[PDB]
């Protein structure tokens, strides 16, 4: 097998892995394991033990027979290791090669030596009808043990180390028991380098498929088709049935959701509807007409092929964004007009209170971080907003906010400020002194207002709070008012929410206010402390407390 | 020799994840690390070391070459404990020096190394990270300055006997030296210290200017209802810090549901009320004393146009110091915010010799994507993200 320095392993402090008894098996298995084992025994993989070993994992036999072992126990008492990178390479950030070979080592774990010191801990056993006596223990990484992945990769990394320093024009990707190798050499040169690689590994005991057994490009990657110079979006097929269980529907959505990034115009609103109130996965829901519709429109869309290019470090990275509805954004990142590297969609973030500018800001933050990972760079942005609006928003917003280098792109619908609060009171404009209160034991509340022109109104609410009532008042004011208003409230809460000029929310109330707000021609909102002899306020303070 | 260091009882090594880095940065690391590797400062580690600490690259002040920076916050907080001249704060000028270099000379107890593990990432995870662990005293570790104190003092006595008028205070990787001297003699003499320091292996603030700034009230020719309301608001708040502040007379001017723009003539009583309040404010509220058994807190609000107000305190409304920060030439709330925190931390270091916990008016996502891009200190304080009340801001204006 392999001759690399084994890794020092130790059981979590204190813990030790003693015993999960053996599962007496039939006679057909007790011997179908006795066989496979004698094998490994010679290859040097497993070593007939017993001399001094109290530990033990249970062996199983599954339909070919083949053996499985439960370190489930062993593992949880095994120290933690340096995680296997689960952060993985995305097609959009790869550099076009002329060729890319893949070498499936396959039989690997069983090639790497186990930390002798620790092998004892691997002991397991084989049944025997009449239990009249088979004890073994691994000498190499066990298929199923906690540290096999980390310990293996690491060895792998160490074995290539030379090779790479020697062959910088070559690029290797290590994934699981796989190795993706590409280059810029010529068809024969590369072939030859692979061969070199192949034997180099065997010089270390790691077996790999030859040239007439290795798999061929394109290669499937987390959804894509990878050709060494380009990639294609795997065609996406949607089944056509007369029986659509909830399950069938969810998974469809799940599929469509994925396509929403690559493909333009996908919809799931009406398919999603069909799950409303579903009582079981196995339940059957007849697709509505609109459902049977978008689904079809989606099939048409899904036939289209999505071709894509790789990264060229000698060209600008550029990210352009679109507002595909409230809270919904689309983005495409390319280097050459229309030759996209990557595309995606960010779904409606439905929170307490924001606005497009804010929303846009987060979309941008998201693409940046994606980019810093994919390409280790920040794209030059092209946003559907005017430097003037961004200048207005930031210059006046209470929170640190930033947008890396960017450029306006006049591609409506544009992101704007649906309304702005006056900075000073409005002259001649009516003046509403509003207020609301609620009890802390009945949740009974009163909301209303009193104004200069005598006008007024109070109203009772049930099952509300201080903040819901206070908002209520502001709404009333916005209704029984002209196109220009001055509103004075005592609610720091109401204020702040509004002081931040929201244009989207999940509160029916707030939403309404917003609307009202966008409608008016001039609005100035003001704040005055709660219970004082402050004109107008002391007045409403009397009506919302009777 | 190696003084054995240990983690706080029952605590385990840091397992903090590595945020992604710019190409540029990563390279510089790969560069820097191969160097420290060759020199023995650090060694490559295996899969069995599960610990990990964040690292990045910076460019302190006017530098083309990058500086490796490791964020040992979690490690520090998990490291056992080890063991401030008020004179420092009470000086004309104070200069900061970077003695991090000194630590390389000292080896780290081999049993503690594992914890110091870190990683140089790769773009698109295209590659397995470059894992390292220190073999010496790392810069940024609360433990380094400590185990080095002994040798530090030594190398210092000389300058502390020659010039027993100046004060030398060390915080982490920084050395703070203060003298009531004049600049010409100051810039030249500091040089003298870096000279003495150089023959070993190493290489402009005014404290008498930091205080609790005064609240100022608006003064205007004429007053509208609005004007008066906003005034009472501010005053009302301010009453929490100065219970001497009264608003009766002003409240009266308002009695009635009048127009907001209506102009109101002031009463002799109201004008007194203001006069009296203005005076209650001409100074910081009595009895505000710093407590070492407690945590310093630094709160910052965004005033707009590049202005930022902040208050350092341990107990609410009892400010030890309050301030403002204008903007550094060269439209980036994050550079400004980062710059501000560094200013306020240094300032906090000088006075009380400890960093304040920051409450930042910004979104976690935003700050984490970029702060490291304008950071320039060897240290990193603690911070949390908040939502500035609409009021708190109008008040400190
Ligand atoms: C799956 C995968 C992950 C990371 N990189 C690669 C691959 N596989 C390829 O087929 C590939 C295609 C184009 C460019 N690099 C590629 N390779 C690099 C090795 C040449």
């Amino acid at each position: 097998i392999s001759p690399i320095e084994t890794v020092p392993v130790k059981l979590k402090p204190g813990m030790d892995g003693p015993k999960v008894k053996q599962w007496p098996l039939t006679e057909e298995k007790i011997k179908a394991l006795v066989e496979i084992c004698t094998e490994m025994e010679k290859e040097g993989k497993i070593s007939k033990i017993g001399p001094e070993n109290p530990y033990n994992t249970p062996v199983f036999a599954i339909k070919k027979w083949r053996k499985l072992v439960d370190f489930r126990e062993l593992n949880k008492r095994t120290q933690d290791f340096w995680e296997v990178q689960l952060g993985i390479p995305h097609p959009a950030g790869l550099k076009k090669k002329k060729s890319v070979t893949i070498l499936d080592v396959g039989d690997a774990y069983f090639s790497v030596p186990l930390d002798e010191d620790f092998r004892k801990y691997t002991a397991f056993t084989i049944p025997s009808i009449n239990n009249e006596t088979i004890r073994y223990q691994y000498n190499v990484l066990p298929q199923g043990w906690k540290g096999s992945p980390a310990i293996f990769q690491s060895s792998m990394t160490k074995i290539l180390e030379p090779f790479r320093k020697q062959n910088p024009d070559i690029v290797i990707y290590q994934y699981m028991d796989d190795l993706y190798v590409g280059s810029d050499l010529e068809i024969g040169q590369h072939r030859t380098k692979i061969e070199e690689l192949r034997q180099h590994l065997l010089r270390w005991g790691l077996t790999t498929p030859d040239k007439k057994h290795q798999k061929e490009p394109p290669f499937l990657w987390m959804g894509y088709e990878l050709h060494p110079d380009k990639w294609t979006v795997q065609p996406i097929v949607l089944p056509e049935k007369d029986s659509w269980t909830v399950n069938d529907i969810q998974k469809l959505v799940g599929k469509l959701n994925w396509a929403s990034q690559i493909y333009p115009g996908i919809k799931v609103r009406q398919l999603c509807k069909l799950l409303r109130g579903t009582k079981a996965l196995t339940e059957v829901i007849p697709l509505t007409e609109e459902a049977e519709l978008e689904l079809a429109e989606n099939r048409e869309i899904l036939k289209e092929p999505v071709h894509g290019v790789y990264y060229d470090p000698s060209k600008d990275l550029i990210a352009e964004i679109q507002k595909q509805g409230q809270g919904q954004w689309t983005y495409q990142i390319y280097q050459e007009p229309f030759k996209n590297l990557k595309t995606g969609k960010y779904a409606r973030m439905r929170g307490a209170h924001t606005n497009d500018v804010k929303q846009l800001t987060e979309a941008v933050q998201k693409i940046t971080t994606e980019s810093i990972v994919i390409w280790g760079k920040t794209p030059k942005f092209k946003l559907p907003i005017q430097k003037e609006t961004w200048e207005t928003w930031w210059t006046e917003y209470w929170q640190a906010t930033w947008i890396p280098e960017w450029e306006f792109v006049n591609t409506p619908p544009l992101v704007k400020l649906w309304y702005q609060l006056e900075k000073e009171p409005i002259v001649g404009a009516e003046t509403f002194y509003v207020d609301g209160a609620a009890n802390r034991e009945t949740k009974l509340g009163k909301a209303g207002y009193v104004t200069n022109r005598g006008r007024q109104k109070v109203v009772t609410l049930t099952d509300t709070t201080n903040q819901k009532t206070e908002l209520q008042a502001i709404y009333l004011a916005l209704q029984d008012s002209g196109l220009e208003v001055n509103i004075v409230t005592d609610s720091q809460y109401a204020l702040g929410i509004i002081q931040a000029q929201p244009d989207q929310s999940e509160s029916e109330l707030v939403n309404q206010i917003i609307e009202q707000l966008i409608k008016k021609e001039k609005v100035y909102l003001a704040w005055v402390p709660a219970h004082k002899g402050i004109g107008g306020n002391e007045q409403v303070d009397k009506l919302v407390s009777a | 020799e190696t003084v054995p260091v240990k983690l706080k009882p029952g605590m385990d090594g840091p397992k903090v994840k590595q945020w992604p880095l710019t190409e540029e940065k990563i390279k510089a690391l790969v560069e820097i690390c191969t160097e420290m590797e060759k020199e023995g400062k650090i060694s490559k580690i295996g899969p069995e070391n599960p610990y990990n600490t964040p690292v990045f690259a910076i460019k302190k002040k006017d530098s083309t070459k990058w500086r490796k920076l490791v964020d040992f916050r979690e490690l520090n907080k998990r490291t056992q404990d080890f063991w401030h001249p008020a004179g420092l704060k009470k000086k004309k000028s104070v200069t900061i020096l970077d003695v991090g270099d000194a630590y390389f000379s000292v080896p780290l107890d081999e049993d503690f190394r594992k914890y110091t593990a870190f990683t140089i990432p790769s773009i698109n995870n295209e590659t397995p990270g470059i894992r390292y662990q220190y073999n010496v005293l790392p810069q940024g570790w609360k433990g380094s300055p400590a185990i080095f104190q002994s040798s530090m003092t030594k190398i210092l006595e000389p300058f502390r006997k020659q010039n027993p008028d100046i004060v030398i205070y060390q915080y982490m990787d920084d050395l703070y030296v203060g003298s009531d001297l004049e600049i010409g003699q100051h810039r030249t003499k500091i040089e003298e210290l870096r000279q003495h320091l150089l023959r070993w292996g190493l290489t402009e603030l005014h404290p008498d200017k930091w205080t609790v700034q005064p609240i100022v009230l608006p003064e205007k020719d004429s007053w509208t209802v609005n004007d008066i309301q906003k005034l009472v608001g501010k005053l009302n708040w301010a009453s929490q810090i100065y219970p001497g502040i009264k608003v009766r007379q002003l409240c009266k001017l308002l009695r009635g549901t009048k127009a907001l723009t209506e102009v109101i003539p002031l009463t002799e009583e109201a004008e007194l009320e203001l006069a009296e309040n203005r005076e209650i404010l001409k100074e910081p509220v009595h009895g505000v004393y710093y407590d070492p058994s407690k945590d310093l807190i630094a709160e910052i609000q965004k005033q707009g146009q590049g202005q930022w107000t902040y208050q350092i305190y341990q107990e609410p409304f009892k400010n030890l110091k309050t301030g403002k920060y204008a903007r550094m030439r060269g439209t980036n709330d994050v550079k400004q915010l980062t710059e501000a925190v560094q200013k306020i931390t240094t300032e906090s270091i000088v006075i009380w010799g400890k960093t304040p916990k920051f409450k930042l008016p910004i979104q976690k996502e935003t700050w984490e994507t970029w702060w490291t891009e304008y950071w320039q200190a060897t240290w990193i304080p603690e911070w949390e993200f908040v939502n500035t009340p609409p009021l708190v801001k109008l008040w400190y204006q």
